[PDB]
RNA sequence: UGGGAGAGGGUGGUGGAAUUCCCGGAGUAGCGGUGAAAUGCGCAGAUACCGGGAGGAACGCCGAUGGCGAAGGCAGCCACCUGGUCCACCCGUGACGCUGAGGCGCGAAAGCGUGGGGAGCAAACCGGAUUAGAUACCCGGGUAGUCCACGCCCUAAACG
RNA sequence: CCGAGGGUAGGGCCCGUGACUGGGGCGAAGUCGUAACAAGGUAGCUGUACCGGAAGGUGCGGCUGGAU
RNA sequence: GCGGGGUGGAGCAGCCUGGUAGCUCGUCGGGCUCAUAACCCGAAGGUCGUCGGUUCAAAUCCGGCCCCCGCAACCA
RNA sequence: GAGCUAGCCCUGGCCAGGGUGAAGCUGGGGUGAGACCCAGUGGAGGCCCGAACCGGUGGGGGAUGCAAACCCCUCGGAUGA
RNA sequence: GAAUGCCGGCAUGAGUAACGAUAAAGAGGGUGAGAAUCCCUCUCGCCGUAAGCCCAAGGGUUCCUACGCAAUGGUCGUCAGCGUAGGGUUAGGCGGGACCUAAGGUGAAGCCGAAAGGCGUAGCCGAAGGGCAGCCGGUUAAUAUUCCGGCCCUUCCCGCAGGUGCGAUGGGGGGACGCUCUAGGCUAGGGGGACCGGAGCCAUGGACGAGCCCGGCCAGAAGCGCAGGGUGGGAGGUAGGCAAAUCCGCCUCCCAACAAGCUCUGCGUGGUGGGGAAGCCCGGGUGACAACCCCCCGAAGCCAGGGAGCCAAGAAAAGCCUCUAAGCACAACCUGCGGGAACCCGUACCGCAAACCGACACAGGUGGGCGGGUGCAAGAGCACUCAGGCGCGCGGGAGAACCCUCGCCAAGGAACUCUGCAAGUUGGCCCCGUAACUUCGGGAGAAGGGGUGCUCCCUGGGGUGAUGAGCCCCGGGGAGCCGCAGUGAACAGGCUCUGGCGACUGUUUACCAAAAACACAGCUCUCUGCGAACUCGUAAGAGGAGGUAUAGGGAGCGACGCUUGCCCGGUGCCGGAAGGUCAAGGGGAGGGGUGCAAGCCCCGAACCGAAGCCCCGGUGAACGGCGGCCGUAACUAUAACGGUCCUAAGGUAGCGAAAUUCCUUGUCGGGUAAGUUCCGACCUGCACGAAAAGCGUAACGACCGGAGCGCUGUCUCGGCGAGGGACCCGGUGAAAUUGAACUGGCCGUGAAGAUGCGGCCUACCCGUGGCAGGACGAAAAGACCCCGUGGAGCUUUACUGCAGCC
RNA sequence: CGAUGUCGGCUCGUCGCAUCCUGGGGCUGAAGAAGGUCCCAAGGGUUGGGCUGUUCGCCCAUUAAAGCGGCACGCGAGCUG
């Protein structure tokens, strides 16, 4: 759910905060977590390549496990659901019969105290990861690796998820977040269920300070600048565009498609997005 | 009001201390030139 | 106590027909539409035909002048949870009844909020026709909406 | 002490009136179209929604107080 | 101060490229109708804002006067 | 050249005192159960008043200044972006 | 002889301004050639959340003493942060290093780049973070947690004893964490005492008193006590913690579990060692065998890794403990005791300032800790005051104008002015009371009022204690007294009505603009399938993000409410394997040069040949745009209606003389005696209009309008008074400016505004305080305007390139 | 143009007379009163307020009257802004 305030301020009044139902467990593992190195959007020449980012609140980062086919055949069980700051998902705490702890990104309707597995195996079951040629056709699946072996790439934000609609050679194919239809290799693992947290996207920041708080930095309007700045930049008093929207740096920002028409990947993508 | 010069004993040397300028080409410069020049200090003088 | 009929209600699941779109094949000079046409669609390969996929909505025959519900309303099929109701036997309680100003709940469609969904249909809107005109009726398009969840609205030729 | 009342400040109800504005009623022979009554020339009415000089039109569901 | 315009009754073609004034509506006569509108058939009306010039010839090209709408009128 | 200034990064520090009284929780009423209402507890907030601190609103002074931006009165923020 | 020339020297202004906070001085006595200015005493004033004390930066001998006074010191100087000289800084425990890691920097391996160089995992460096063993007093002219004294502790090496599978840069634990609020118990600190110790004291009417005045502690191992922190124990299995592991993790089993036990800190006590006031005698002596006790207040500090709640989810690594691996188990390690060993650097002094940053002994700037008492509701506010520290390095007079800062003002009360600018008024707490509207929070301190001191009497609840006395903290009811006045001084909102704009708290032009601008949550469009897009970079490599479409980039709009119409012809972006054009290249009809020839060499048509452009569609919260003329109703007037030209389509809702309206002070209404502004209306809107959003909106605003009440020196209209200057005397002594000057008025003339020319008039010589009309006064080679084939920033469908992308 | 500060207000005046008032007249379509118009006359006088930055103007309430111009559209080394 979505908690809402009494506009006993100006702020509380639209601001919404996560319940935080799910959690069982307010502080991480220790040997999960290692320091995150805030970076305010600068690279390793010391420039800010990413406009308006710093002073959020200090984090650590749980290190997730992305893998899964790590550890075939030995069930886990759900030790707690867990606040993850780096990510829009809850982050569940697995106690494998090894005795070795692991994280992953919790899926809904996973429940504490149940078992989850990974394998070829594995029941089709809420948690439980297998190369996707296993899982049957028209099942929701979530943490989805691109490529065989290299990480679950797809599928990892807060409620999403992506459905198998069908096989197709040493590939199936998937129905991504973002309604893109593509062809992800047979072999490639995913856990079954939908990111949980769905109710992510209802907050409502509800002020200033919020955006703060989650290292974002205010965002200055082309049209507020100079020429010397953005070509949106100037003009007695307020002024429309006067040419096709720019960003900063020129190019044009409504519909100027992107993505390289020659890349590889082109082969395995049926369908262009959605909405 | 608070003024530009703002002594600092670790700053001063570690920004136009002799292992600054010898560490860069343009540094190495500045010194030749000032031993060139023939001047009593190439460096400013900064008590650790 | 024992039985029966039913689209009464809610949840989860699931089936085939049809439309649209996408893919492959085959194929060519029109298709579509009307009172008649025009817009529209079509040699950049449409319509008509076969195969493959995706998706939404509604359940043909049974089907009735029929059935259920207090009313609005309720129709593929399955399972679960649940309401009302009729009959029987003549067993229990002993008038515990009727109605009901306020109150409370329910309440078609349209409409509103948040999120999803979106095939077909279609306010508004555009175009083609008709016409003196045609902000209409007809035609080709088409956005809300029609669908789901939750929360509002609380109206009606809510009629027997 | 209480005390008519006078004073100050803020409220409540009512009446009169007001540039302008909104529709309503009425008015012997004005202008525009022709929605309804005959299947009224698109059956009508309807709750709502949207649109239009105007009657009205259309969408969704309803009713027959309609079909002959 | 610079641009465009004035032509049957109304609204617009022709001017650029000199000779030949055209389209819708309106008006007038006749029809259909019990009657009117709609509709059908036919017909009339401009000498082109004016004056002046060029030309064999001027709505048409060039000058001036009347008029008509626009655009401009900035730095102090 | 970022010992001024602008942003970010790492690691520390500061914010007298008073005021308001959210959610929740407890009890009570209410109902088939509910919603919900009442009191108590409670201590939220780019909440209020106001020092430090950070500012720099209006006015006066200063104008070869105390000062190449200062002084007096007044005024903004002061648990937060 | 001129260049606002250059360098220097010396003038003028001028004995003029000034001598740096208005906290403030006076006298006596010293010293000395000389004294307002140095020393001493007494009196007076000033700071006291500092103008006192400690520390960290930075400064670098400024410290202490003697001897000096030329210069430095805004005057003086015998004095000094000045000159000369001599002296002074002492550590195993304080800080830093021989320890650890953070950002960052560096960088074996590795990657990249014409060269220089750029990256880069580990590792190394890097602290005001982690970690680590000393507290109290005495002493010097000057240092002290450093020397000394008392008490106490750390590590290293070696030895002796007891004990154990010992052994690590490897494994594991721990270290190890936020914000707000907060319990118990302490301590720091402070208040009081009729109690304990103490020189003395009785004044001027009274007091020999339960009188006054002064003080009543600090440190302390083991042990003990009080309060807290941390921590389960045994067994069986074990595939995970890149080897191993008895450790850790996981499973199971018995026992106990806001306990206890073990451990660890704080406070208390504690053998012992210290300290020890006023007063009057000359820093010291005495006091003094000083006493060293009880009660209350009480931390933000300590127990501390405590507790609760919340969301924005809160370093690392070593020390430490445990596990084992080579090894090794005559070794090794743990424990206790003992002797020995324990290095390098800083240590003076200033440190909210005369020693730091500001050229100055500069009213400015500078991080951390302590910061006493009383009263005022609290407090770090305010007033006074302790300890401590000062009177701000020119003075003495006088009592003008004028200036500044301040006080009061009769009658009036905004009549002042662009404007109530400024200054009044209001002003804390307690109680009564409080409107429209609202998003139900608010608007609210709304508005408006009443109370406020002191004395006696009665009484209620809490804290410490004990349940009582005492002390302390919240209260309530009677009866009285005084004054002009009781938050009696100081600190401390004027209020309301109504518009515009921006929702709001925030942000900004350092040093003329704080706003209506920027930002903001929120809304929409668009791109991005991850080796993402996009950004920096030649690249490597980064950021994006150890993120994954509920995510990330770009753009506009700007809470919220109700809404956001029509135009796709032009430009943009998107789709479109047809067609046209289209470069290198392919092809080579057909020609050419040369050669005796084979041959070499050079042109070269049709045809095939990408992107792009053309062309066909789509698309507005993409760039953008959203008509004209003529006629018409049974009074007039107007035109629902109509005709016709044009358009890609002719501005919808809502709003409108507006932050937009030219005409314009439109017109009408309201308010005013009077209203170019204001509010409400109308609509021929020169020139609103729907995300460069349209119309509204509770709350908010040092934003800009309009009005009223209150109250006023703003004003009629000025007066008086205060202090700091101005004035005079002693000291010290600038400045810009300056062709030279023996520098009058008028009317003329003159390059057109004359002290300087002509005519006339007036005028003895030289100053001082004053005022600003002139010297086209000073300042700045006009910043407006033009000119220069001068410059720079910015734009684009100007030209031509380039990166980038195709 | 190696600088002559630029509207209005405030303060402070001074001057011109083509005179607003006051004083002296002639003519009148001058009965009186009150006016019209012209002449002489610059000695003195020539108000307070609402609106606007305003100059000006309009308006309110008065008045003997509410004059018009010059002085770098007088006056920023006098002030305001
Ligand atoms: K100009
Ligand atoms: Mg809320
Ligand atoms: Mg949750
Ligand atoms: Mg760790
Ligand atoms: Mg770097
Ligand atoms: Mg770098
Ligand atoms: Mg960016
Ligand atoms: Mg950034
Ligand atoms: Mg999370
Ligand atoms: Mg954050
Ligand atoms: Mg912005
Ligand atoms: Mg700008
Ligand atoms: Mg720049
Ligand atoms: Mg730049
Ligand atoms: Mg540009
Ligand atoms: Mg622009
Ligand atoms: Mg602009
Ligand atoms: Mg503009
Ligand atoms: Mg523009
Ligand atoms: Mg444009
Ligand atoms: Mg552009
Ligand atoms: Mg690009
Ligand atoms: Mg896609
Ligand atoms: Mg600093
Ligand atoms: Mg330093
Ligand atoms: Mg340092
Ligand atoms: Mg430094
Ligand atoms: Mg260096
Ligand atoms: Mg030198
Ligand atoms: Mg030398
Ligand atoms: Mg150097
Ligand atoms: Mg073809
Ligand atoms: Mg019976
Ligand atoms: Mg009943
Ligand atoms: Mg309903
Ligand atoms: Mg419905
Ligand atoms: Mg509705
Ligand atoms: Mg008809
Ligand atoms: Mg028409
Ligand atoms: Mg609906
Ligand atoms: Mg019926
Ligand atoms: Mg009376
Ligand atoms: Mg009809
Ligand atoms: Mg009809
Ligand atoms: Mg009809
Ligand atoms: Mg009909
Ligand atoms: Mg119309
Ligand atoms: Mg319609
Ligand atoms: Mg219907
Ligand atoms: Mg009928
Ligand atoms: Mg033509
Ligand atoms: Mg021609
Ligand atoms: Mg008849
Ligand atoms: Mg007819
Ligand atoms: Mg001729
Ligand atoms: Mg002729
Ligand atoms: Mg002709
Ligand atoms: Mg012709
Ligand atoms: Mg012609
Ligand atoms: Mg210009
Ligand atoms: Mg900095
Ligand atoms: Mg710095
Ligand atoms: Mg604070
Ligand atoms: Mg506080
Ligand atoms: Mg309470
Ligand atoms: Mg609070
Ligand atoms: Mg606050
Ligand atoms: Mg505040
Ligand atoms: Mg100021
Ligand atoms: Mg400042
Ligand atoms: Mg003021
Ligand atoms: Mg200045
Ligand atoms: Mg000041
Ligand atoms: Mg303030
Ligand atoms: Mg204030
Ligand atoms: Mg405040
Ligand atoms: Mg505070
Ligand atoms: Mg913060
Ligand atoms: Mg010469
Ligand atoms: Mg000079
Ligand atoms: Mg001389
Ligand atoms: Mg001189
Ligand atoms: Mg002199
Ligand atoms: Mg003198
Ligand atoms: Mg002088
Ligand atoms: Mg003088
Ligand atoms: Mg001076
Ligand atoms: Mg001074
Ligand atoms: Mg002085
Ligand atoms: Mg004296
Ligand atoms: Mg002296
Ligand atoms: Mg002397
Ligand atoms: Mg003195
Ligand atoms: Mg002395
Ligand atoms: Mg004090
Ligand atoms: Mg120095
Ligand atoms: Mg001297
Ligand atoms: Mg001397
Ligand atoms: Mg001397
Ligand atoms: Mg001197
Ligand atoms: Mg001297
Ligand atoms: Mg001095
Ligand atoms: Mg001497
Ligand atoms: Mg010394
Ligand atoms: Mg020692
Ligand atoms: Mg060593
Ligand atoms: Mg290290
Ligand atoms: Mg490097
Ligand atoms: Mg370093
Ligand atoms: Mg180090
Ligand atoms: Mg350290
Ligand atoms: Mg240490
Ligand atoms: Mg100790
Ligand atoms: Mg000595
Ligand atoms: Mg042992
Ligand atoms: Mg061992
Ligand atoms: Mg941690
Ligand atoms: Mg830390
Ligand atoms: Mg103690
Ligand atoms: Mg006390
Ligand atoms: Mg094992
Ligand atoms: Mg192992
Ligand atoms: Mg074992
Ligand atoms: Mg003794
Ligand atoms: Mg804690
Ligand atoms: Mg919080
Ligand atoms: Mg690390
Ligand atoms: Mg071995
Ligand atoms: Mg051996
Ligand atoms: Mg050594
Ligand atoms: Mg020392
Ligand atoms: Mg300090
Ligand atoms: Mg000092
Ligand atoms: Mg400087
Ligand atoms: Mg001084
Ligand atoms: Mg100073
Ligand atoms: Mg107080
Ligand atoms: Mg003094
Ligand atoms: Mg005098
Ligand atoms: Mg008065
Ligand atoms: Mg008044
Ligand atoms: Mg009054
Ligand atoms: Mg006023
Ligand atoms: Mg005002
Ligand atoms: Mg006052
Ligand atoms: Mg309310
Ligand atoms: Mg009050
Ligand atoms: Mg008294
Ligand atoms: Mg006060
Ligand atoms: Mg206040
Ligand atoms: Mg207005
Ligand atoms: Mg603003
Ligand atoms: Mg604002
Ligand atoms: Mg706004
Ligand atoms: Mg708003
Ligand atoms: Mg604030
Ligand atoms: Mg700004
Ligand atoms: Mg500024
Ligand atoms: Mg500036
Ligand atoms: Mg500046
Ligand atoms: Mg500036
Ligand atoms: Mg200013
Ligand atoms: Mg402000
Ligand atoms: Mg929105
Ligand atoms: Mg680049
Ligand atoms: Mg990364
Ligand atoms: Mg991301
Ligand atoms: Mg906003
Ligand atoms: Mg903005
Ligand atoms: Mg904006
Ligand atoms: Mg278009
Ligand atoms: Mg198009
Ligand atoms: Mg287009
Ligand atoms: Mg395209
Ligand atoms: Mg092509
Ligand atoms: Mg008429
Ligand atoms: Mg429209
Ligand atoms: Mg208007
Ligand atoms: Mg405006
Ligand atoms: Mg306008
Ligand atoms: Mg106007
Ligand atoms: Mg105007
Ligand atoms: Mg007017
Ligand atoms: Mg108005
Ligand atoms: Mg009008
Ligand atoms: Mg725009
Ligand atoms: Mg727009
Ligand atoms: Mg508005
Ligand atoms: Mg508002
Ligand atoms: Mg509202
Ligand atoms: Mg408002
Ligand atoms: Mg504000
Ligand atoms: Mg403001
Ligand atoms: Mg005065
Ligand atoms: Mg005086
Ligand atoms: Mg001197
Ligand atoms: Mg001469
Ligand atoms: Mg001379
Ligand atoms: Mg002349
Ligand atoms: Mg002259
Ligand atoms: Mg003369
Ligand atoms: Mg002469
Ligand atoms: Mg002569
Ligand atoms: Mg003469
Ligand atoms: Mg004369
Ligand atoms: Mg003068
Ligand atoms: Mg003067
Ligand atoms: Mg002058
Ligand atoms: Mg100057
Ligand atoms: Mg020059
Ligand atoms: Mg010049
Ligand atoms: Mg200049
Ligand atoms: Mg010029
Ligand atoms: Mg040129
Ligand atoms: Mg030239
Ligand atoms: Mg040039
Ligand atoms: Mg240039
Ligand atoms: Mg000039
Ligand atoms: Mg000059
Ligand atoms: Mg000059
Ligand atoms: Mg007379
Ligand atoms: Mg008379
Ligand atoms: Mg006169
Ligand atoms: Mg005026
Ligand atoms: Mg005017
Ligand atoms: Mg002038
Ligand atoms: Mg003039
Ligand atoms: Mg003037
Ligand atoms: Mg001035
Ligand atoms: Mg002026
Ligand atoms: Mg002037
Ligand atoms: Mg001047
Ligand atoms: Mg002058």
């Amino acid at each position: 759910a979505v908690k809402k305030f009494k506009p006993y301020t100006p702020s509380r009044r639209f601001m919404t905060v996560a319940d935080f139902s799910e959690i069982t467990k307010t502080e991480p593992e220790k040997s999960l977590v290692k320091p995150l190195k805030k970076t305010g959007g600068r690279n390793n020449q010391g420039r800010i390549t990413v406009r308006f980012r710093g002073g959020g609140h200090k984090r650590l980062y749980r290190i997730i496990d992305f893998k899964r086919w790590d550890k075939v055949g030995i069930p886990a069980k759900v030790a707690a659901i867990e606040y993850d700051p780096n990510r829009s998902a809850r982050i569940a705490l697995l106690h494998y019969v090894d005795g070795e702890k692991r994280y992953i990104i919790a899926p809904d309707g996973l429940q504490v105290g149940q078992q989850v597995v990974a394998g070829p195996d594995a029941p089709i079951q809420v948690g439980n990861a297998l190369p996707l040629r296993f899982i049957p056709v028209g099942t929701v699946v979530h943490a989805v690796e691109l490529e065989p072996k290299k990480g679950a790439k797809l599928a990892r934000a807060a409620g999403t998820s992506a459905q198998i609609q069908g096989r197709e050679g040493d590939y199936v194919i998937l129905r991504l977040p973002s309604g893109e239809l593509r062809k992800v290799h047979g072999e490639c693992y995913a856990t079954v269920g939908a990111v949980g947290n769905a109710d992510h996207k209802n907050i409502v920041l509800g002020k200033a300070g919020r955006s703060r708080w989650l290292g974002r930095r205010p965002h200055v309007r082309g049209a507020a600048m100079n020429p010397v700045d953005h070509p949106h930049g100037g003009g007695e008093g307020r002024a429309p565009r006067g040419r096709p929207p720019a960003s900063p740096w020129g190019w044009q920002t409504k519909g100027l498609k992107t993505r390289k028409r020659r890349k590889p990947s082109s082969r395995f993508i049926i369908a262009r997005r959605k909405k | 009001m608070k003024r530009t010069w703002q002594p600092n004993r670790r700053k001063r040397a570690k920004t136009h201390g002799f292992r600054a300028r010898m560490r860069t080409p343009g540094g190495r410069k500045v010194l030749k030139r000032r031993r060139q020049k023939g001047r009593w200090r190439l460096t400013p003088a900064v008590r650790k």
